[PDB]
């Protein structure tokens, strides 16, 4: 169930944070302007960090190969990516950013 | 994408033909005999510029990419098959299921997240009249029928044939097979003399361009093809004259084979009935990768018991393929060699001068342009690119 | 510029390392064994895509580079060296001194305003160990140990070895060298069984990324590179599974080798303990054009006098060398001719799916990209260009 | 361009010899000797990358371009001369008549209106001194004289040769020919000694630059060349040294050769007196494509009759062609080999560090820019582009 | 020796009409601006119908390798046609175009 | 010889252009006007045989005709590929509207320290 991440503030706009989660993969919360997603953080083409990727829009470039996703929709915006990644919805509720525990 | 494109922005009728130097994608196509293939024993073979792995399990073909996902390697290099369903790649010991390619082991790292997470490319395999067809496209397959001649999966239709790679790009191979006036490279052939045919130099077309080929744009099962129709009005050329000398004449056997002759889309030749009246000849020119071809011959004839066949069998053994299939049919495997010069730089698809019976030829390059269900690149074979 | 910028530009985290297609410039450089070379018995030799030049006089070695400043020929098709210290083209004979590469001469016009002003490329040479290292680069060249390996300097260390041409690219040698997991190419080695060795068949990692390996760039002699320590938080495979039903298993031998694996600038990679628990491996995946590079192999082992020494030597022909750098490492050979292909292109620099065991190699190509000494490219094989 | 325009932009005394990779189209070339062409027997051949068919009918010589104008291929893949006029492609059977090159029949479809109405390209063909020219160029031709080097043509002056295939561009051939210092590469030739020769190993320039050659336009004849003229004012290099030690000494024969040396367009080089004070030599580098030549050889000695021309036969066959052309030659030959790999790229011709000596070289480059009738492009071979 | 075509008003400017002809090789007719012009239908450079190509000014385009004519003299404009075009004579009368029989 | 070598007078070269003085028993030199102020070097490129002189003249850098190269005729030093080694500059100067040029080439010998 939903996880309290970190304070809006705690992320300037553009910006990747990794959340490390105990017994499971990493995920990764991006600030896009004012507006905050997440997604499974390893790149779903290697063992890639997305969160230490570039951020275009709503786009995250992987650092390893250049693929990218939509970090809305977790779909390959660029190759070779091909396989979805995983998304996960966000709360921010009073300044506080909060990511569901599993994916939709 | 394959062609310069100041080449095809000048071929305004056929362009995605010209550009289409490594085959038709989403199509089925013939590449072994089910014999070749035995149970646990995996083959590898190249098909429209992708190296491919191919095994039986149980009775039942697989088709698999000869490259593993990790490095790239041919997994056909050192050949590890560790389970009846697996194949592991001998480097890494990344290992897939054949079933649907799916990575489903790491022997190196049990622990891996790519485990279960990553999936090999597989393509449908299909074994009809002997024959193994792949389906190298994506999605759900359509009918193979759609992508036969008429009769070739006709019930009591016995098919024997034999494979080999040429050397030439696919599309020489198609149109010498349907050129009407190739038939001159024939003239002395084996076949025509041993088998008493009636074979004339060429033709004297006759009737309206409309006429002299019949476009099937729709079938039952969706094919697609041309028929070659100059014989209909045309008067068969049986001596060859310079200056009004006659200087040569062509065969006048007794039987009239080459009733009719049709190619269909990917690219198959059909003709009827050849090399005796009772038997009908279906060819495939199957593009390996931008030079080559697989040269998938086969002689159909309708057989109702196991005794006909037999017999059958015995003939094509010891007359049709010896007299047919090579005593006739090797002129064309080096008058296909004799045109790559011209069109390997693709200036050939420009400058070629093209007389009457090319009609045939110029129907097919546009039906084919018209509906071929995919263009392969060389992106297809490194992989798919988009950013 | 030896790739296309479209895919370098795709490539953050590395792209100089996918750009060095032809090797990094300006490191030193193994190309054969001093008892190759004989006093004024010119060799040739390609490194980096250079022709090359190497002969002894008086002792000493010395490289020219392979190329007549004239006409471009290569001096060796037909060497002439008249005098001791110098090579004459055979074709206009323009001549050149071993020791600086100057025009001193030339013989088919003594008066000629080219003599005395014109130098021919000349690369620092060096023995070391019974190995000939060429720096190819330009200025003044740095300490030998920079570009070698830790301990292959040592005094007491003694270096026998083997090199050929291996048809691939080096940096598909030094991945394939490097890398954790493809230990299982050779479970089946004749040295495995033959030598008692406990060899497992890969390593399930543990504890971070960072902890999987060790960078090393605050060595005191200024080498860099890095090791892998998979087998330090990591439980080694020694049970294949599909399935999860044992299919393979690894070998349970006695010796202990491969503690620890490094990999260094300019691609040479350190084996301890191999082939035995004794024994050090050191072996360079030396560039040689685009498609080809030398598998300059070594074996060390510490040796206190000639008695010894002598005693190594006979181990290494009767056993080492064919039962090891053979036995073992073929395999490696055809390994690095099978990524070919999907290289060749560039695009698998793209297209590669990596997993877990690959941060070793992250690690590599991240040093070697940030830490080499410049990039060789066509243009210094063919003459360096400049526009005003 | 065949060069890169960066490289072109940087050669402002000779970019078109640069860029002439594929040789100079309108010229004659000499490409094989008239006892190797039989009556009735076609030969086939590449002449500046262009296939092409020469035959013999009633004595005389007639060029036909090798690739049919239909699909492309070369007639010659199976040569079909059914009328002693014509050639009959194998394919389609297109009618071509040796004369004109027209299109005059079509055994496949003698209604086609392609008849009469299509020309295959034909070249000039002239024999002298038992040599076979080609005017590989378009119009009518200039005389024959034009394109070769002074003498050749002489009524008494018996031409004998040998001609070979080399691999390396001809450019690279003829300034290896023309080089004055390249001699030193003969030092060893078993011709220096087995003929007694005077010959040194090199030459001292002297005098200014313009003194250096004697530039040939006002040759009444058309022909254009350059005389090398190092010879007069600089000191002969019989003792080479190294730190003031004498390394290697020239050969101190008594017959004097080579005092006269020219080069001219095409690509025609004459060196007099050789290889013996009473003879000359005449040799050609043709181009084949841009990576071969054919390398022409002959040698001219003065006959008045049969008497003298069997004895200069004799000496030939036992001692010019086995000494000269191939114990003197044949170094040039390797030499021209180690050249290609610096000029491959093209980078050669701006990396070069040339001296003295090659003041002839560059007189040559210039004349040749100047004064060449047309650059080949591949846009010849393949068929003329043009919008 | 003059065939009916159609009526001038029935020709956009720029736009071809093949004219076929019983017994005959067809033509084709071009309208470039106010001048009608005619030639063989037929490109001399193979067996495309040049109605079928595309009329630039004065030159008409050969739909199968890119030739092209002037369809005023009938003379190659582009390669790979090096064949002259046979030339027909056009006359306007009463608002109708009539072409001649044979080539003049 | 002599120390200086008189050339021409200061107004028979235009700014822009180059000059070729040639010499008895010695190499030709180059003498260039840049603006108002004159330069000179050796004439023949150090890259090969050609004449500088017959180059093109872009501010202060000369371009050889036989490969592109080029070189700066204030220090001599390469300023284009394929040249490599640095021309051997002489020291002009104009006395009475005419102008002289060196007859030795300046040296790094008694001068600014590096
Ligand atoms: C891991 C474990 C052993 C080795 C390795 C990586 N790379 C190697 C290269 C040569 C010999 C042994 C090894
Ligand atoms: C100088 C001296 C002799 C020769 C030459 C240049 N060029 C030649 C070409 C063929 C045979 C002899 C020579
Ligand atoms: S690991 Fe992310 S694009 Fe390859
Ligand atoms: S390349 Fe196949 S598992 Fe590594
Ligand atoms: S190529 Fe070496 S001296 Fe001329
Ligand atoms: S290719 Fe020659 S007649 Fe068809
Ligand atoms: S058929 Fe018209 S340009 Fe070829
Ligand atoms: S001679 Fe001046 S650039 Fe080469
Ligand atoms: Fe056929
Ligand atoms: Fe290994
Ligand atoms: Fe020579």
């Amino acid at each position: 169930i939903w996880l309290k991440v970190c304070a809006a503030s705690d992320m300037q706009p553009g910006t990747i944070r990794r959340v490390n989660r105990v017994g499971a993969a990493p995920l990764a919360v991006y600030r896009v302007g004012d507006q905050f997603y997440a997604t499974e953080d390893t790149c779903t083409h290697g063992i890639a960090s997305l969160s230490e990727g570039t951020l275009d829009g709503d786009v995250i470039e992987c650092p390893f190969h250049g693929g990218a996703f939509n970090v809305c929709t977790g779909m390959p915006a660029s190759s070779p990516c091909t396989v979805p990644l995983g998304v996960f919805e966000v709360e921010v509720k009073e300044g506080e950013v909060y990511v569901a525990g599993e994916k939709k | 994408a394959n062609v310069d494109e100041a080449i095809l922005k000048r071929v305004k009728g056929w362009a995605p033909y010209v550009d289409a130097k490594l085959g038709f994608r989403n199509h089925w196509y013939p590449v072994m005999f089910s014999k070749e293939i035995n149970e646990g024993e995996p083959k590898t073979l190249k098909l429209l510029g992708e190296n491919l792995l191919v095994n039986r399990i149980d009775g039942k073909l697989y088709c698999l990419k000869d490259r593993c996902l990790h490095r790239g390697v041919q997994l056909s290099v050192k050949v590890e098959c560790k389970t009846k369903s697996t194949i592991t790649c001998w480097y890494h010991a990344w290992t897939y299921r054949w079933e649907d390619g799916v990575l489903c082991d790491i022997l190196t790292n049990p622990t891996s997240a790519q485990i279960g997470r990553q999936k090999l490319k597989t393509y449908p395999v299909q074994e009809a009249k002997g024959c193994v067809f792949i389906y190298l496209g994506d999605g759900d397959p359509p009918p193979l029928a759609r992508d036969t001649p008429p009769n070739f999966l006709d019930d009591d239709m016995e098919i024997l044939g034999k494979n080999q790679i040429i050397k030439s790009n696919w599309r020489l191979a198609v149109e010498n097979g349907f050129d009407p006036s190739h038939i001159y490279i024939h003239k002395d052939s084996i076949l025509v003399k041993d088998n008493d045919l009636a074979l004339p130099l060429g033709f004297a077309p006759g009737g309206d361009r409309k006429q002299q080929t019949r476009v099937v744009d729709d079938d039952v099962v969706g094919r697609k093809g041309v028929y070659d129709l100059i014989g209909e009005h045309g008067v068969p050329v049986f001596e060859g004259t310079i200056g009004g000398e006659v200087v040569r004449e062509g065969a006048y056997g007794e039987k009239i084979v080459a009733n009719d002759v049709s190619i269909w889309l990917p690219g198959v030749l059909k003709v009827n009935p050849f090399p005796n009246p009772d038997m009908m000849q279906f060819e495939w020119y199957v593009p390996i990768d931008e030079n080559t071809h697989y040269y998938f011959q086969t002689l159909g004839k309708p057989c109702a018991n196991d005794e006909e066949r037999k017999k059958y069998e015995q003939e094509f053994e010891s007359k049709w393929k010896p007299m047919a299939l090579e005593g006739f049919n090797n002129d064309d495997i080096w008058a296909r060699e004799a045109m790559v010069d011209f069109y390997a730089d693709d200036k050939g698809w420009v400058n070629e001068i093209l007389f009457e019976s090319d009609e045939a030829i110029v129907a097919w390059r546009k039906l084919a342009s018209e509906h071929n269900q995919g263009i392969q690149t060389q992106a297809h074979v490194s992989g798919l690119e988009h950013h």
